[PDB]
């Protein structure tokens, strides 16, 4: 006992290294010695308190195997003690063996501290299994001890971290089951100030000084309010009854956040919407057209043309495939026209120009040809021509910025694309960028199409050669 | 690694491969803390070769550096 209370201690202490100590004293303890079984069903709680504690305590910028090896040494204890667990030992009596464990892990879902949720989740799961249970049976007695702190509290005048933690444990809560949470006034309140959140702006969540750790709490709040509003947007009683719109306005917050300049939340945004079209099957005008103009208005000139603009209009042609419209290639072409100047190009040259923005421009340009509807199939001359010519200008053989998208547009259509080349089987030109093409090591398809037409590919050869002439 | 050094410290050359060497590297950097002596040698001498080709020209090189670090 003296041993263990000596480790257990160990893991309370400021350094790391008696952190790390004491957690290994205790896997020590628990898988080298065998005391039996009473010993540790008597030591359980206390090696569970001192692991999580360790978990709690460490310094987030110092390397992390101090935290691995408590979180591992917890995960062979719960295999220990829960070995022939039963439903009735988990759950309170209508004394259990895990109540008091399972009480005291779900006390923990709303930590500031995300690998501490994410622990006492992974450990609740892994309780239910050996108890062949559902994660509700065992969460719906101490549902309160969460709930009711939460909604105490106007969400809005918390610091960010505390925010966080209680916006994931009500995401969390809400999965559970379909009537885990009711739709009371509480959680419509929640929700609204959920919404305000994601649709404030950086300088009016306490100021963006452009310091790095805020703008990371910025974008991690937002992450957050996305995720809930999406899960909410999943249940018909939401909106529903308002009769208000109050749909409408998650999708077009959704909508401001996939024109953002942060990955985390596009992606975010781009999951929501993704669900969002899934499940509705159809779509107002009048919200589509409102958030589609933002990606026309930037698409009207040559000299306000940006990568992030071109990017935002990608990332809307995957979402709705069966939206858009022709013609605004051929505009793309002309933006590339006016851009592409035979004295900027002459000047260009001489120089490491992957690093230039107006190349940057074009190749973004480039990179939308392979999203684009079907119907797209007519502009490869227009594009081999214009890559061709570009690259001429530039003095540069087997390598450009341009390469990879073109690249990206031609494996989509390799019938038409090998029969175009075999029809200009006579100019060294074509001949020599095809086979540039098939060498890249993402040609897969065009490789296999040419692998089966072999027969017409040398049928063709062949009838020039027959047809004798000098080429 | 006599040739990137060479490369590296004359004036016509010097840009452009710095560019291309950091391009390169910026794709390994996940590699520098391998606990293999042998992998992380080599990264953070070429590391160090692109630092010194960016102190001897720096009216040039400082914008090839720029957008990096």
């Amino acid at each position: 006992s003296s041993l263990a209370s000596t480790f257990c201690h160990g893991c309370y202490e400021e350094e790391w290294f008696t952190k790390q100590g004491g957690a290994l004293g205790i896997q020590t303890l628990l898988t080298e010695i065998d005391l039996g079984d009473l010993w540790v069903a008597a030591k359980q709680i206390e090696f569970v308190r001192a692991l999580m504690y360790v978990v709690k305590d460490m310094p987030q910028d110092l390397p992390e195997k101090t935290r691995r090896t408590a979180q591992v040494t917890l995960e062979q204890l719960l295999a220990r003690i829960t070995r022939n667990a039963k439903k009735q030992d988990c759950l309170p009596p209508p004394p259990p063996r895990l109540a008091q464990l399972v009480m005291m892990l779900n006390s923990e879902l709303a930590h500031m501290n995300r690998h501490v949720r994410a622990t006492a989740r992974r450990s609740i799961e892994a309780i239910a299994a050996a108890a062949q249970a559902e994660v509700w049976e065992l969460l719906e007695p101490h549902k309160k001890h969460i709930l009711g702190p939460i909604y105490a509290k106007p969400l809005r005048a918390l610091p960010f971290a505390i925010q966080i933690g209680y916006i994931d444990a009500v995401t969390y809560y809400m999965s559970l089951k379909r009537d885990f949470v009711p739709f009371d006034e509480n959680l419509n309140r929640l929700l609204m100030e959920s919404l305000a959140l994601a649709d404030a702006s950086d300088e009016s969540l306490a100021g963006k000084t452009l310091e790095f750790r805020t703008h990371d709490f910025i974008v991690n709040l937002r992450v957050s309010c996305i995720k809930i509003l999406s899960r909410a947007m999943s249940f018909e009683e939401f909106g529903s009854g308002s009769n208000n719109p109050t749909r409408p306005k998650v999708v077009s917050v959704f909508f401001k956040c996939l024109y953002s300049d942060s990955q985390p939340t596009i992606d975010a945004a781009n999951d929501a919407l993704k669900a969002v079209l899934q499940h509705t099957t159809k779509l107002p005008k009048d919200l589509l057209q409102s958030g589609l103009r933002p990606v026309l208005a930037s698409l009207q000139d040559a000299k306000r043309l940006t990568v992030h603009s071109l990017d935002n209009l990608g990332r809307l042609l995957r979402l709705l495939t069966t939206y858009f419209k022709v013609e605004i290639g051929t505009r793309l072409l002309e933006h590339v026209k006016q851009i592409a100047d035979p004295n900027f190009l002459q000047q260009l040259s001489f120089t490491f120009f992957e690093q230039n923005n107006a190349m940057k421009v074009i190749a973004a340009v480039f990179n939308i040809f392979h999203l684009l509807p079907d119907a797209a199939r007519q502009f490869k001359e227009r594009v081999i021509d214009n890559v061709l010519d570009l690259e001429q200008k530039l003095r540069r053989t087997h390598h450009s910025p341009f390469r990879l998208p073109l690249y990206k547009y031609l494996n989509k259509y390799p019938s038409d694309i090998w029969a175009f080349t075999l029809q200009k089987l006579e100019d060294l030109r074509y001949g020599r960028f095809l086979a540039q093409v098939l060498r890249h090591p993402d040609s897969q398809v065009l490789r296999d199409y040419g692998a089966a037409n072999v027969e017409f590919i040398i049928k063709t050869c062949n009838t020039v050669v027959v047809s004798g002439k000098e080429t | 690694l006599h040739i990137p050094q060479f490369f590296l410290a004359s004036e016509a050359t010097s840009p452009s491969f710095c560019g291309i060497l950091l391009r390169f590297l910026m794709e390994r950097i996940e590699d520098v803390g391998s606990a293999d002596i042998k992998k992380s040698s080599i990264l953070l001498r070429l590391f160090k070769l692109a630092f010194m080709a960016v102190t001897l020209f720096a009216n040039q090189n400082e914008q090839v550096l720029l957008p990096h670090v």
